[PDB]
């Protein structure tokens, strides 16, 4: 039974790639975006928890212990899931398959299949071990698609190109095959009888020949360089169409460099389904050809080139994965030097001030030489390869040579017919050399299609709502929060049981300290998440059944992270509407009390805010987040009575007291539940933990 | 059945890549 | 006279091209370093009130109007920076030369010299200008060096590796020049004669001649790339020492980013140090004793040959310059769709909130047609390049071969004559191929040293400083400020006029809001930068004339910005200082009372904080920052914990009023200076502003 | 002698980078 290890499209899907091998160990297999959302994974990673639930969801039976050295040989499940501290830096997950003879095999997705020592093992090993085995509800099965199947039916509108490029292709390579007999009519017929107007003319229509060659490689190159655009844009283009609708579950726990990366994965997708197409046909035909004509010319030398190729096909499958292997590593190496500089850059004032300038420099200094150590690995398999294709090549031309000297002398063939065949090797060495060469293509395609592909998958925010009845056109009414619990991913809850009213139309205030959950209601209030146990209803109705339209449109939020596009002031104040007329923004921002610092700008109201508004400060985005909000008229705002209808429900998040005390209703928020509700003067009174803090505070 | 039995609380200490 | 455009080496540094342009053309060369600290450019950029301060610094005479569309034809001075926008979205510098009429002619730093229409430069033209003349002080001169001379000085203990590379390179050449005989012995001796026993010896010897030639390539393979690795180590390493050493003036008016490209300039400026010297050396020579044989075998046939190497290099100069062109725009728009990328992906928040994700898509989809756009014009100014090439190097073989076969007709060669000129052929053109293409590669290495090399002329923060004292070893005492005065490099005074008197070993608290400064002074305190007027007494003692060791060492800082380093617990306790026992950091932890959830971390003192203790918290990390600070045992402590001796003086930064109602002394800073002082009761009493804040605020 | 001479305040408001 073969030994499945699912490699790692990021850096914090370890646990997430275990549980797939493990999974497609025991059958059942599915795309790493899945197991990834149902195991909790995030930006921290996945802890083991979250590898139990998913497997529990998945069908297995799982458990997870702690464990020594004296119990790594006693009789458990072979596979399992085994915690190591590598570098004694990172935390990570691994595969244990077999334990015999005291050698233990670990599928690490970062890696491959590797064999520590016992010793190695239980140095890098923390003691801790998910047990899993098939259960009675489990369901074996292939749920995963095949994503170049797709990535070629892109392919589909642009046939007619790639007829072109098809039919331009042959006909550089007719054209050429003809002018490979130059040399032939030059030594066979032309120098020897010394015929000199004849001598001419060939020359002049080989010329011809040639010229046809490369207007076709000009015609053939423009077609092929606008297909790769065309593919590279719809690509692009689906991902991105496809990321904007996806919930906030999928952004919370991914980083933003991991959404971008996508892009080059669609270019990468690209290059094999423009490039490897169109490589194999062409070159399978054009190999066929030149090989029948070269064992036409001669068998021997025909024997000679193939196994000339043979030999450089064999030497460049047994160096392919050692390279890969090398970059990864010079990869790996080059991400850890760049982290050492900017945290050295960024912190430059704690170093001058600590007086770390010579530690630092020693620190770099030793990276910069493992970079370098990394570098010379790849450059050694580079130069070895380099150096025995080389000596490949030049042997088999030197015997080439030499077998057609000894088939001359014998009569078998001219030395016209031996340089037309040194002329015609390139018609046969070449296409199969190319065909060789997309081994690292197709792979590298494979994978990006793989990880670009799955997050297509997965639903999106609209697909996943409810039945959602349209006859709800307000939000304004009592919000209320029955038994509401929460966490984010698979972690520890957020509210425990959240339970309360807020009145209509009154301003109420949610008060708590730092890190309570507070922001946590506002996001689930406007529907971000979904609560896993209980209820939020606006006006009697549930918050599931309201159109997401409706929730995210009369429903505004202003918090201190002010996010400000790059932008015209007035395209930020408009963003998501453009039907807006600009009395309507003079209110809004006068309601704001933004309206004097945009007038005094270079441009009012078209001042270019650059770089996320870099020229404006913490106070000024903030007026201009207030303003779009007013703009965007909301039954219920929350902020950390500007106009408004006296109606609209105004929620206010704070830590500091002060400012709450004419607010109709405080809600205190401890250990993940209203604790106390009712006015400032009640609260402060004998009620327990309010008074507490109002006295601590101030 | 190999090693102690780790608590629902005590397996999200058990972490693993970032 | 000429006009000279200096083009930017960053994104920020407008002003300071256009200054060192105008510079230069009245006969003053300076590096763009010194310039870019004399305009005070920084994140932002340059105000033209810097360049007006540079510019009189520099002798010029300097001046500063705004003007009309009418203004510009009057008579005035040639060289006239002049303020633009380009796309209505950022501001940008450039030079007007001259106006002969209706045409405006500019260097832009960011492209070179161009023209515009009177119309089109009067709409992206804000009407200000620059005038700028040469002063009466102003004494011309070149104050630049040459950086590859200088990074050329790295090849000093190399000489070995480089003369075995040279011999290898030679050998090299030798046996490829001697193999290249072998198809002209076939045919005329071995194929003609039939000689079977011979075409064995020869074809073996031939054989071990490549074999010897591969052994030789695989030496010198090997000796380039230490060379390489070796050249970059030193490069990267000395500019990395250097700019740990600059002063903070350095690092606050640059980004992180362009501080980081500079490493990559190592590698651009290695390409012509190493690549292109070995390149010259060797390449000449087998281009004369190829070009020398292949005269040798026929004098038409080097003729054509001649003609083939000269099209090709004319080929290739005339596309040079517009290729360079299109690479920086795709650049450019590949920038400009990253940056959407990541500011969409980072507020996404908004966007959905808003329900702007066809306003999104529309935007990212207009970019990457744009980025296709600039990518295609690219791609077809390569495929013309190549087509060209293509074209003259497949019709000069064709007429190599044509003017081969008639010399053979006509007796003045043989056919393999023919076959080993056109194998000399490969020993001739590709040297002459290989120096024709290190105009690209010399020139992007000539900016990079430019670029990388004149920060390398930047005086460092212990060379500014004057001379130090050997008999202040503590700090303890009274700080007292005379008459400060600061300003963030050109820019509004953040202190107007400072004057106050801290008591020797009390606890003192400065009052301000938002943007008073008050963590200028912090910064100030500690030498970090230096006031422009006034100065800064510690025990009767200038700041200026005290050791910067000891003033680093004594003064510990703890903000609410605080910065770990991917480490261990210990090592971050452990910055800078070496030999510390353990219990002094246990001791410390506890002090700051960061030894609880320490010790509920795995490992105790030793675990890894990952992505700069992204784990930790924002209030465990201040707590390292205390035991830190604590660490260090300084005699001032200024805080944004207290178990330090009653000696040392404490200095609390803070906008609320009420933490520090039982320091000692408040120090109320509005507008730049110190409005009021004393302690708490008193000020409360003086119905000065604190009252006012504190009505306000505390209520 | 062009336009109108620009005080501290406005050089400092006109820049460029
Ligand atoms: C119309 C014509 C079209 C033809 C195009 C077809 C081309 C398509 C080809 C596709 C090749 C796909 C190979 C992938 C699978 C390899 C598996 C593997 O493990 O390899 C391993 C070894 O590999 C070897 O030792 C030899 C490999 C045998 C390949 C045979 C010749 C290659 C093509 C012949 C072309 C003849 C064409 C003749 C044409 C007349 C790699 O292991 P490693 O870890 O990387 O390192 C090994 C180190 N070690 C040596 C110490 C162990
Ligand atoms: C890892 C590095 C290895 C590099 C090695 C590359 C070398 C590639 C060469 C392949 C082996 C080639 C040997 C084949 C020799 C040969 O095959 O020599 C042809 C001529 C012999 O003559 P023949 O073909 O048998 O015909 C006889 C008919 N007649 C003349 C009697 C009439
Ligand atoms: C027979 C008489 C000949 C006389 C001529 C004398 C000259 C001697 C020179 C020969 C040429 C040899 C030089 C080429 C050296 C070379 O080319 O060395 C190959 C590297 C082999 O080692 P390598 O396979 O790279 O190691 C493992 C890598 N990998 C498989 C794990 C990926
Ligand atoms: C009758 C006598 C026969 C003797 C035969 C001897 C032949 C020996 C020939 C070796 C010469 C090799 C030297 C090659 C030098 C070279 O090939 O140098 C490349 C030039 C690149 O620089 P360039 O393109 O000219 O710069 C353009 C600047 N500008 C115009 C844009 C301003
Ligand atoms: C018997 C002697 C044997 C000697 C063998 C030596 C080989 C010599 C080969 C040098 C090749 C160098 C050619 C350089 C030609 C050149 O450098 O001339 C380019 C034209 C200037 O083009 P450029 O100004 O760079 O830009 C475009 C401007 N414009 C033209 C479009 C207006
Ligand atoms: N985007 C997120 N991803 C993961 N965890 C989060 C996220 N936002 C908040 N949390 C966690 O959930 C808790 C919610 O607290 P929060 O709502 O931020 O309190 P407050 O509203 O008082 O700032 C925090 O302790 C934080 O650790
Ligand atoms: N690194 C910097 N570069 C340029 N200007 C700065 C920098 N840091 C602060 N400033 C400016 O100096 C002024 C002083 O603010 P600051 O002292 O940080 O406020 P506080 O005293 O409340 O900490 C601010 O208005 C700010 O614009």
């Amino acid at each position: 039974k073969k030994y499945v290890c699912v490699r790692q499209y990021d850096l914090t899907d370890c646990g997430a790639a275990c549980l797939s091998s493990i999974a497609q160990y025991y059958g059942l297999k599915m795309s790493l975006a899945k197991i990834r959302e149902m195991t909790g994974t995030d930006t921290q990673g996945t802890n083991a928890y979250g590898l139990i639930h998913a497997a529990k969801q998945l069908g297995f039976s799982a458990k997870g212990v702690k464990a020594s050295k004296e119990d790594l040989l006693k009789d458990f499940r072979l596979p399992a899931i085994a915690n190591v501290i590598v570098d004694n830096r990172l935390a990570h997950f691994v595969v244990i398959y077999s334990i015999k003879n005291r050698i233990i095999t670990v599928a690490d997705p970062g890696k491959g299949i590797v064999r520590y020592s016992m010793d190695d093992f239980c140095s890098i090993w923390t003691g801790g071990l998910v047990l899993l085995e098939p259960g009675e509800a489990f369901q074996k099965g292939d749920y995963t698609q095949n994503m170049m199947v797709k990535f070629a039916g892109f392919l589909k509108p642009l046939k007619k190109t790639v007829l072109c490029i098809f039919l331009a292709s042959l006909l550089y390579t007719a054209l050429g095959i003809a002018g490979s007999f130059y040399i032939k009519f030059l030594f066979d017929d032309l120098i020897k009888f010394e015929k000199l107007n004849d001598l001419h003319i060939i020359s002049a229509g080989f010329a011809v020949i040639f010229l046809l060659q490369i207007f076709l490689n000009y015609y053939r190159s423009i077609l092929v360089t606008k297909l790769g655009m065309s593919i590279d844009k719809s690509i692009m283009m689906e991902y991105y169409s496809h990321v904007l609708k996806l919930p906030m579950n999928f952004f919370n726990s991914r980083k933003v460099g991991e959404i971008i990366s996508r892009f080059m994965d669609a270019s990468k997708i690209r290059q094999a389904i423009s490039g490897a197409t169109l490589t194999i046909m062409i070159d399978t035909i054009m190999a066929v050809i030149g090989g029948i004509l070269l064992y036409i010319q001669n068998s021997s030398l025909f024997f000679i080139s193939f196994i000339i190729i043979l030999l450089y096909g064999i030497i460049v499958t047994v160096f392919n994965k050692p390279i890969q292997n090398a970059n990864r590593q010079i990869m790996e190496d080059n991400a850890k030097l760049t982290s050492a500089l900017v945290e050295s850059v960024k912190g430059i004032e704690t170093i001058k001030s600590f007086g770390a300038e010579e530690q630092t420099e020693k620190s770099t200094r030793d990276k910069i030489e493992t970079v370098m150590k990394s570098s010379f690995k790849e450059g050694m398999l580079y130069i070895n390869l380099s150096s025995l294709t080389g000596i490949v090549a030049g042997l088999g031309g030197i015997v080439i040579l030499w077998a057609g000297a000894y088939n001359v002398i014998k009569g078998n063939m001219s030395g016209g017919q031996l340089l037309a065949f040194n002329a015609l090797l390139a018609y046969f060495l070449t296409p199969v050399k190319n065909l060789i060469d997309l081994q690292p293509l197709i792979q590298t395609a494979v994978v990006a299609s793989n990880r670009l592909g799955e997050i297509l998958e997965l639903a999106t925010e609209k697909e996943l709502r409810e039945d959602s009845d349209d006859f709800v056109i307000s939000l304004k009414g009592d919000i209320e929060f029955r038994n509401v619990d929460f966490r984010y991913g698979l972690r520890k809850p957020v509210l425990k049981n959240i339970n309360l009213t807020i009145p209509k139309g009154k301003t109420v205030a949610i008060v708590g300290e730092s890190g309570s959950g507070k922001t946590t209601l506002a996001k689930l209030l406007m529907n971000f998440y979904s609560p896993e146990k209980g209820d939020i209803l606006i006006n009697g109705h549930s918050i599931k059944n309201i159109s997401l339209e409706l929730i995210r449109k009369k429903i505004a939020f202003v918090s201190q992270d002010v996010f400000i596009f790059s932008g015209t002031v007035k395209e930020n104040l408009c963003l998501g509407n453009e039907n807006v007329d600009m009395d309507e923004i003079i209110k809004a921002a006068k309601m704001a009390n933004a309206h004097d610092f945009i007038e005094k700008l270079p441009l009012k109201y078209d001042t270019f805010l650059n770089e996320s508004g870099a020229n404006l400060s913490e106070g000024q985005k903030q007026r201009l987040a207030i303003a779009r909000a007013l703009l965007k008229k909301p039954d219920i705002l929350i902020l950390d009575i500007y106009g408004l209808e006296d109606d609209v429900t105004v929620i206010i998040i704070a830590h500091r007291l002060s400012t709450i005390v004419n607010c109709d209703k405080i809600y205190l928020l401890k250990d993940g539940e209203i604790v106390e509700s009712g006015s400032h003067t009640e609260l402060i009174a004998l009620k327990g933990c309010y008074f507490k803090m109002w006295k601590q505070t101030e | 059945n190999i090693g102690r039995e780790l608590t629902d609380e005590e397996l999200m200490e058990m972490t693993g890549g970032s």
